[PDB]
């Protein structure tokens, strides 16, 4: 897309990146916990068991 | 290429409904801005041509062959006005990009 | 009056284009078919039992002992077939006339299409014939293709190691409950359309020529309903089994597989694609894309004209697409052997290449011919 | 001609309904009878 | 798969508006009762169904009281047997699937209630199979309990020719030739698989007639209410 | 008194036609072939299916007029 | 809704009452010519894909049969 | 490169339409080339391209008449189930007549063409059926 | 049916079919090159007629 290949567009994203990662992280924790994904849960220091 | 363009103009078939080429453009945001900038007489002819084409499509008819729109005669009226809309649109986009 | 206001705005006075052809009837037919299915389904539910010992016996009891029960059962089956006929013609109208630019309406549509296919699949499992049981195992097995969680998902749905009573009963519950969700999604569908109004076959702005709906497109919908009822009752009362599988009249024998296993006429195009891809997963995905490619359709429109009335090259590509859709429907029927396979592989390649590649390039060329590009 | 009819049973909607309902009441008798004649004769010798 | 495809026979129940010959259904029921009932079952057909098809109430009872049926639990709790009732279904020729398997050399005679509906081109198939026990050609050899019936899948049906000319005598006296018997039992099995064949076709005639009246009219009402527009004559008269 | 099964009379009357006798000739050659080659797995079904297909097609053209 | 749909000017529109006009004016008089007119503007775009579907379908069937047919030379 | 055309006759009519149509299309096309050639050699064109076009027009038109003849006759035979029937060909010949008519944009020609061409094709069928000999060797 | 349809079909059509056929076959430039080339075409076809029917 022509408009999205932009300098400020890039700046905006860079500024937006950290927040995005946080959201994925939240979802990740949720998936692991909600679906009891045990491959990841088993490594947790305390909730193991 | 000129004769093959006339043959494709006959094969497209909007001239049989009395339409111009610029009547057949899909009304996006830029097209509606270009239509809004038209003078009153051109806008009224465009609306009458669209209404007549819709009526002919309702009755499943076409115009008589003497009343069709000759390829040579078709006028690209909205085009000039449209380019500007696109130009302005792009300029604004670029400004935001930068 | 706040209940009647809706109708006046929606059914009695809605400004509709004056020049829409008979194809615009079809969606209303779909709604009628939905009700018809629901009504017939309700009168199948007062005698059907979702037990593997008694499901075939209950279906035969409906056909033989309930007064006009054969009529309601074959009306339900041929009304599912009529539903898919009207659905395919509705989708073809949307593809041909550029109606996919109503993007929210199109996406609610493809959600409705997925729901209707799932409902018809579980409904065909419901009579518990030979063909239903082997068909269910097959598609349920389709899920196992999933890379990591596939096995679990399959077993979940089956509710056990292999389809058995556990499945039949939950398939009865899901087949009962999904057409009401389809009705709600259809309300959202018509809703997102009310915000925009319908399209016309010329693809132009029809705001200069709009007429009421009550006296002009109501009697037209009534006539279309009458013609669709004529075709449905000549399908039920004269050639009832012409649209069925004789092997579904045998009881389900988990031990034996009916040799000529095949999905119903409407699932065939998908069946062909699935069979075509060598990889199991690939097949499942392509299959899904087969339906989903439509949703993807509003982002592939590269023309300055909405409809295909004035676009002959894309008309040719559209009819080639309808042609190899019919070819894929035929191939699904054919067994696995030369040269049915190659056709299937090509037909699938041609289907995806026409929808993905050939139509936007053709629209660019058509815009170049009118000195627009 | 129909005029007489119209002015009498087809112009007042109430009467329009009356004529419809009454006609339908009898139509069934006639239709069923006529239709049965056709079907049975087509299959005469095979019924019962 | 590779299988002989039974030809089309000029039946009478094929006519768009044609009902089943009921004398042929009566003869085919006699054929089933005297020949086919020894090994095949009819679990979804009961004597009551016959009433109004080719037999009267009293006759049907005659038929019903001509067979024996178990009768649930005695007051003592001991299952007992009773004269067949118009409500009784057709008797099982084998108490359990295994019994049939054992008796019929491993072959499970399929329930002939929906055989015509369950077999592709059933009516034809049936006729063909029953009349298609031809000699196996060179190159093919079948084991015991098998027969080369081109039509049967695998051309190796466990059932032996079940119809030898004059196998049974038709009460009507119509010569009991193998064919006359195969055609009668194909009509009957057909009836079995669709007892409503006749009733339906009646509705069909009626439906057509109604559509043939309503369809044309609905069109005239639509063309009335759409004539107004279809005669609209637009005209643009700009101020000029 | 042999009761004539019209089906038999129609069957040889239909075998008197030309496509049936050509397929029977291939059938014969085929069967002779299989017979001649003592150890082979070449059956005659295809030929036999073709002969039965043609013969029962023309039988089903005219069988039912002789049945009550 | 109606009244706020669009802006047109100087477009006069005449019409007649349904009962005042013939129900099927020249229905077969011009209907046939028109239907035929229509078919000749769309037949070249529509028909040849379905023609080659018919050829591919027949071909497949025949080819499949030949595929199934036995080669006598095979056994020797 | 002749064992080919002949094949058309070898397989029974109405069967293997694919081959039939292909062969018939070629013959028409061959005639198209020859016909265009005479049409260009005499009554020449104005520019090389104009003539190349002619050749194409004549070739395609002829190829078309070839195809429809082949297709119609084969299909008619199959549908009508008359393996050998002169009429089948007539239907096809008529078809060619019509095609030619269209490519010449003339209903009248289609009339001329339907009867004459069809009759001709039918006679070909009869000819083959009755073993008529054309261009015969002198046997006196 | 008399006059026009039975005169346009049999008697007149045959009149036209020929008339048109003579018009194309007899409209010749008169130039030798054209004519001669046609001799070339002929030699080619006859060469083939012998070749394919060898
Ligand atoms: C051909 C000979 C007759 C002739 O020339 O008729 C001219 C006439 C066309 O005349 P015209 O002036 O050129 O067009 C204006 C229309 O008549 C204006 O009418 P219309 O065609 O727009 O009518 C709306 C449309 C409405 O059609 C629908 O609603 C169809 C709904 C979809 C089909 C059913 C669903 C299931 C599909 C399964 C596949 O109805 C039709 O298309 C025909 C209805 C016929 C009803 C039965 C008559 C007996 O031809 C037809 O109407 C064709 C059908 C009748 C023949
Ligand atoms: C060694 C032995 C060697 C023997 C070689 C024999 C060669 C015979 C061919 C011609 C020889 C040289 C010659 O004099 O031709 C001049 C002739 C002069 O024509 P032209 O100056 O190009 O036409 C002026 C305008 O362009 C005319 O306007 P137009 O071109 O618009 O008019 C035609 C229009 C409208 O067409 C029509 O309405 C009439 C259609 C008539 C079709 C059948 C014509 C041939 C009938 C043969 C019998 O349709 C078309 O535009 C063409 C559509 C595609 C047609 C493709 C037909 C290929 C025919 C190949 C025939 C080969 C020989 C057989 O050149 C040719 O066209 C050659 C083919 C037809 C010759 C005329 C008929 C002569 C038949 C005598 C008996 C031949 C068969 C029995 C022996
Ligand atoms: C199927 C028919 C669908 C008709 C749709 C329509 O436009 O309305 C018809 C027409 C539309 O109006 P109309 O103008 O076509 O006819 C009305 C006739 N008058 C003027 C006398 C009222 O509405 C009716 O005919 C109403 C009839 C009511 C009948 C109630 C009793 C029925 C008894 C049945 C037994
Ligand atoms: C079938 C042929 C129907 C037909 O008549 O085709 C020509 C028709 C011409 O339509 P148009 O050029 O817009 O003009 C109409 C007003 N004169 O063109 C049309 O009729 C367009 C019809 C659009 C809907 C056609 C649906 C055909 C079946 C499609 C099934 C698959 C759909 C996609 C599935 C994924
Ligand atoms: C060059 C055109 C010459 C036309 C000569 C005819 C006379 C024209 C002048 C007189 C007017 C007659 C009536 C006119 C009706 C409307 C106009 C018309 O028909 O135009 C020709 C039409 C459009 O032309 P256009 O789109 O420009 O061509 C591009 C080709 N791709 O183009 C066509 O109709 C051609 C359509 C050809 C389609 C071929 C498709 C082949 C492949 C099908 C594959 C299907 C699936 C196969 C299996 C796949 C999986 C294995
Ligand atoms: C009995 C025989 C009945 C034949 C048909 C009788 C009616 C014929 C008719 O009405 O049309 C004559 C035809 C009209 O054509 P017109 O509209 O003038 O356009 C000419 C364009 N070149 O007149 C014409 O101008 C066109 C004449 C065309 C002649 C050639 C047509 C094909 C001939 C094939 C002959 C056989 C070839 C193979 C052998
Ligand atoms: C079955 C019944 C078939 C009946 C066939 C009848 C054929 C003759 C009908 C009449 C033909 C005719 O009158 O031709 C006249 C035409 C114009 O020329 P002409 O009239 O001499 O001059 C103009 C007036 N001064 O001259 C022409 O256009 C050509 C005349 C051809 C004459 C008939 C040739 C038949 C050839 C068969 C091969
Ligand atoms: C009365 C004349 C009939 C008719 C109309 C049929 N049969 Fe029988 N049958 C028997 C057995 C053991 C089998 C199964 C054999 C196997 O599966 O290998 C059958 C099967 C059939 C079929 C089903 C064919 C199919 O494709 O599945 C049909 C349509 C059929 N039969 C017709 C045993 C018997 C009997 C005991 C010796 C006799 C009597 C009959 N059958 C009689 C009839
Ligand atoms: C809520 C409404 C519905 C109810 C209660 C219902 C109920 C039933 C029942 C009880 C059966 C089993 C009886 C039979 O074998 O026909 C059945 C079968 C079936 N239903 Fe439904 N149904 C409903 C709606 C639908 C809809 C909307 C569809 C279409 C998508 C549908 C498609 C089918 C199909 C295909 C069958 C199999 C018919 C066959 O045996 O061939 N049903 N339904
Ligand atoms: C469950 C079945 C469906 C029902 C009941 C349904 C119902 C309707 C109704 C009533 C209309 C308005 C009348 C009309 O224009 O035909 C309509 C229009 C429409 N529908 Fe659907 N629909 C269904 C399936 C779909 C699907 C699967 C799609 C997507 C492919 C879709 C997309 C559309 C579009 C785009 C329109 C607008 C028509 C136009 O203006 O051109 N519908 N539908
Ligand atoms: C004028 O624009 C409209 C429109 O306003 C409406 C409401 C409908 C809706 C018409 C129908 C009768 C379809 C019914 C739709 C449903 C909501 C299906 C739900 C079914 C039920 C069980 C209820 C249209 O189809 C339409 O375009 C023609």
């Amino acid at each position: 897309l022509s408009r999205f290949l932009g300098p400020r567009y890039r700046e905006l994203a860079r500024n937006w990146i950290p927040t995005a990662g946080m959201w994925g992280t939240v979802g990740a924790v949720g998936l692991v916990w909600a679906t009891d994904w045990r491959l990841i849960l088993d490594w947790v220091p305390y909730i193991n068991g | 290429l000129d004769g093959f363009r006339k043959w494709y103009y006959n094969a497209a078939g909007f001239n049989k409904l009395g339409l111009m080429r610029d009547d057949t453009l899909h009304e996006t945001e830029d097209v509606k801005e270009a239509i809004r900038r038209l003078p009153e007489d051109l806008y009224n002819d465009r609306m009458f041509r669209i209404k007549r084409a819709l009526d002919l499509t309702m009755r499943h008819q076409i115009l008589p062959k003497d009343q069709w729109t000759k390829y040579e005669e078709d006028k690209f009226y909205l085009e000039p006005y449209l380019k500007e809309v696109i130009r302005e649109r792009k300029e604004r986009e670029e400004w935001a990009k930068k | 009056h706040p209940l009647f206001k809706i109708i006046n705005h929606s059914f009695i006075d809605l400004p509709a284009p004056s020049n829409i052809s008979s194809w615009w009837n079809f969606g209303s037919l779909l709604g009628v078919c939905l009700m018809v299915q629901i009504i017939t389904g309700l009168f199948l539910a007062m005698h059907y039992t979702s037990d593997t010992m008694t499901a075939f016996s209950s279906v035969t009891h409906i056909c033989r002992d309930v007064n006009y029960g054969w009529l309601i059962r074959y009306m339900h089956a041929n009304g599912a077939s009529m539903f898919f006929i009207c659905l395919f013609l509705h989708v073809g109208r949307g593809l041909y006339y550029g109606s996919y630019t109503f993007m929210e309406t199109w996406n609610i549509g493809v959600l409705l299409l997925f729901a209707v296919m799932a409902t018809a699949f579980m409904g065909y499992v419901l009579p518990w014939g030979q063909m239903s049981f082997w068909g269910a195992t097959v598609i349920t097995n389709l899920l196992s293709a999933i890379p990591y969680i596939g096995t679990t998902l399959v077993e979940w749905i089956w509710g056990g190691f292999s389809v058995d009573k556990a499945t039949l009963t939950r398939f009865f519950a899901f087949h009962f409950i999904l057409p009401f969700i389809i009705a709600a999604l259809a309300i959202v569908h018509l809703l997102f359309l009310h915000e925009t109004g319908s399209n016309n076959p010329t693809g132009l702005n029809s705001d200069a020529d709009k007429i009421p709906f009550h006296p002009y497109y109501t009697i037209k919908d009534i006539l279309g309903i009458l013609i669709m009822f004529l075709i449905l009752m000549t399908l039920v009362l004269f050639f009832p089994d012409m649209l069925g599988d004789p092997d579904n009249y045998m009881p389900a024998n988990p031990l034996n597989t009916p040799p000529h296993i095949k999905p119903e006429w409407y699932f065939l195009f998908a069946y062909a694609i699935l069979r075509s891809i060598p990889n199991k997963l690939g097949g499942v995905l392509a299959l899904i894309l087969s339906i989903l490619i439509l949703a993807l359709m509003p982002f592939l429109h590269t023309s300055k004209q909405r409809s295909l009335m004035f676009r002959p090259i894309t008309q040719i590509l559209y009819w080639i697409l309808v042609a190899n859709l019919l070819i894929l429907t035929w191939i699904g029927g054919q067994p696995v052997e030369h040269p049915f396979i190659i056709i299937g592989q090509l037909a699938s390649i041609s289907y995806f290449s026409i929808i993905l590649i050939l139509m936007p390039i053709s629209g660019i060329i058509e815009d170049k011919m009118l000195k627009l590009y | 001609i129909p005029s007489r009819l119209y002015s009498l049973l087809f112009r007042r909607t109430s009467t329009f309904a009356l004529t419809i309902a009454v006609g339908a009441l009898f139509f069934e008798r006639a239709f069923d009878q006529g239709a049965d004649a056709i079907y049975e004769h087509i299959n005469e010798g095979k019924l019962w | 798969d590779l299988e002989l495809h039974p030809p089309s026979y000029p039946w009478s129940h094929r006519g768009l508006l044609s009902s089943l010959d009921h004398t042929s259904i009566r003869r085919g029921f006699q054929v089933y009762k005297q020949v086919c009932s020894s090994c095949h079952s009819m679990d979804y057909v009961a004597y009551r169904h016959l009433v109004g098809v080719c037999y009267t109430e009293e006759e049907a009872k005659a038929l019903a009281e001509e067979v024996e049926v178990q009768d649930g639990p005695n007051d003592d709790g001991e299952m007992f047997m009773r004269p067949g009732k118009l409500s009784d279904y057709f008797p099982k020729p084998y108490p359990n699937p295994e019994a049939a398997r054992a008796a019929n050399n491993g072959a499970l005679p399929p329930d002939l209630s929906y055989i015509v509906r369950a077999r592709h081109g059933g009516e034809d198939y049936v006729f063909s199979l029953l009349t298609g026990y031809c000699e196996p050609p060179t190159g093919v050899s079948l084991r015991e309990g098998l027969y080369f019936n081109p039509y049967f899948p695998g051309q190796a049906i466990g059932m032996a020719p079940p119809i030898y000319t004059e196998v049974l005598e038709y009460d009507d006296g119509t010569p009991a030739t193998m064919s006359q018997v195969a055609k009668d039992v194909a009509t009957f099995l057909r009836w079995a698989s669709e007892p409503e064949h006749d009733h339906r076709k009646r509705m069909g005639l009626k439906m057509l007639l109604m559509m043939g009246l309503l369809l044309p009219l609905t069109y005239a009402m639509k063309r009335h209410k759409w004539s107004v527009l279809k005669s609209r004559k637009l005209a643009y008269r700009p101020p000029k | 008194e042999e009761l004539v099964d019209p089906l038999t009379t129609v069957r040889e009357h239909c075998e008197q036609l030309e496509k049936c006798v050509k397929a029977r000739e291939r059938l014969e050659l085929c069967d002779n072939r299989v017979s001649s080659r003592s150890q082979t797995e070449e059956d005659c079904t295809e030929e036999l299916f073709d002969f039965l297909h043609a013969r029962d097609h023309c039988v089903a053209h005219k069988l039912f007029k002789n049945l009550k | 809704e109606f009244g706020n749909l669009a802006r047109i000017r100087h477009v006069i529109s005449y019409s007649l009452s349904p009962f005042e006009q013939r129900a099927f004016p020249s229905y077969f008089s011009k209907g046939i010519p028109n239907v035929l007119r229509r078919t000749r503007e769309r037949i070249l775009r529509v028909a040849p894909p379905f023609v080659v579907v018919y050829l591919i379908y027949t071909w497949g069937n025949q080819e499949f049969e030949q595929s199934k047919r036995k080669n006598p030379a095979m056994y020797e | 490169v002749k064992r080919f055309f002949e094949s058309y006759h070898e397989v029974p009519d109405g069967t293997q339409c694919h081959r039939k149509t292909y062969i018939t299309t070629a013959l028409g096309g061959i005639c198209g080339i020859i016909g265009s050639a005479y049409s260009v050699s005499l009554n020449p064109a104005d520019s090389t391209l104009e003539a190349v076009a002619r050749v194409g027009r004549y070739t395609f038109t002829a190829a078309a008449i070839g195809a429809m003849f082949g297709l119609t006759t084969c299909v008619s035979a199959q549908v009508r189930e008359k393996p050998d029937d002169p009429l089948n060909y007539f239907i096809g010949g008529c078809a060619g007549g019509l095609t030619l008519g269209a490519r010449t944009h003339s209903y009248g020609t289609a009339a001329m063409g339907c009867v004459y061409m069809g009759t001709a094709a039918a006679l070909f069928k009869i000819g083959k059926l009755e073993g008529w000999e054309l261009f015969p060797t002198p046997k006196v | 049916l008399d006059l026009i349809w039975l005169e346009k079909t049999i008697p007149k059509s045959t009149s036209t079919l020929h008339t048109n056929m003579t018009t194309l076959t007899t409209n010749q430039k008169g130039l030798i090159k054209l004519y001669f080339m046609s001799f070339l075409i002929n030699i080619i076809l006859i060469i083939i007629l012998y070749s394919i029917n060898l």
